[PDB]
């Protein structure tokens, strides 16, 4: 209430085959997206 | 060959189209820099975009003293 | 407009170059002062052939400020009792060396680090940062345009040297 610490209070369920395949379907859509660029810009680092 | 793409190339684990019911590559150069660098490939789209919201903003923008004399 | 400048000038032919040492240590003396610089100007420009010509316009330009300062009372006290302790030793006829040595009292002044070092050595301490020049510095380097005055002084003590020695 004096607003010290704030825990996140809640644990990530996920089930195992919907998540294999939301893994796959990123999986394939940034292998795509490797492909279809030809110019990645990655980040610069720290970012503030 | 791989089953749903129908090239002769790859696996059917390894190709990058959705799977169904039924390409310029970086030349090898190895300069630390060189496969390190952010600006690789660039043709030059953000310096264009940002030279054209200047150019918008820019658009949208358009005595001597007595005992000094 | 013009009518401000013309009683100027009258009043301007009315007050004298004259520095007395006790008046030194205000209004009246800044103007003493500005009309001492100015006469200075006058007895170059009598004399323009011999010297250098290609120094008095920009002699000119440089001490504009000043001169603007002088006729509005708006300069500091410490630099203007040693401007006008340079201007005495400058308006006395045979010492010109008290005249530059009150000079360099205007220029760099007491402090004891004029400009700022920094880093001497590979080995760091912390009375170091005592050293460097921000706080307290000479006049000649508060700001780019009182160099270009100070220096102009100096250029018209050599002027006056000459002028001595000739004429
Ligand atoms: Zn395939």
């Amino acid at each position: 209430t004096s607003g010290a610490i704030t825990f996140v209070n809640e644990t990530p369920r996920v089930i195992e085959p919907v998540y294999t395949a939301q893994w796959s379907a990123t999986w394939i859509a940034m292998r795509r997206e490797k492909r279809d660029r030809t110019h990645f810009k990655r980040m610069r680092f720290p970012p503030f | 060959f791989c089953r749903n793409c129908g090239e002769a190339g790859h696996k059917e684990k390894d190709c990058m189209e959705k799977p169904r019911k039924m390409v310029l590559v970086r030349a090898t150069d190895d300069d630390w820099d060189s496969r390190k660098d952010r600006w690789y490939g660039y043709s030059g789209k953000e310096y264009n975009e940002l030279i054209s919201k200047w150019e918008r903003d820019k658009r949208n923008k358009i005595d001597e003293e007595i005992e000094l004399m | 407009r013009p009518e401000r400048i013309q009683e100027a000038i009258a009043q301007d032919k009315t007050i004298s170059v004259i520095i007395d040492p006790s008046q030194i240590g205000k209004p009246l003396l800044s103007m003493k002062c500005n009309l001492y610089i100015h006469e200075i100007l006058s007895r170059w420009k009598a004399s323009l052939e011999a010297y250098h010509p290609e120094l008095f316009l920009d002699t000119k330009k440089a001490l504009f400020p000043l001169l603007l300062q002088l006729r509005r009372n708006q300069l500091a006290p410490d630099l203007l009792i040693s401007l006008a302790t340079v201007l005495y030793h400058l308006q006395q006829p045979k010492e010109i060396n008290l005249a530059v040595q009150s000079y360099m009292k205007l220029s760099i002044g007491n402090v004891a680090w004029p400009i700022g070092v920094t880093s001497v050595g590979i080995h760091a301490r912390s009375a170091h940062s005592k050293i460097q020049g921000g706080r307290n510095a000479a006049n000649i380097m508060i700001d780019e345009r009182t160099r270009l005055w100070i220096t102009s002084i100096k250029r018209l003590i050599t002027f006056e040297e000459w002028y001595t020695s000739n004429h």
